[PDB]
């Protein structure tokens, strides 16, 4: 679903920018 | 990690998936705009 | 669904500004952010 994959793009940007 | 990151950036995000607009830049000023004008 | 490309750097590029900054209010961080980031085009 939208929301999980947009929950997953955030979280591993996040993870990136750390 | 500022708590509210990742839910804030998860609105936009899935607008962006669901609305596919062809300006992401463009996209967020809008969606950040109407959210602090809402608020 | 269609990934739209570039959507990843862009989370990641505000989200390094963020962390650098520590913006109280996020979504005022956003809104000078990305209409920043609009005019650097």
């Amino acid at each position: 679903q939208i929301e999980y994959l947009a929950k997953q793009i955030v979280d591993n940007a996040i993870q990136q920018a750390k | 990690i500022p708590p509210g990151l990742t839910e804030l950036l998860q609105g936009y995000t899935v607008e962006v998936l669901r609305q596919q607009p062809p300006d992401l830049v463009e996209f967020a000023v809008e969606y950040f705009t109407r959210l602090r004008e809402a608020r």
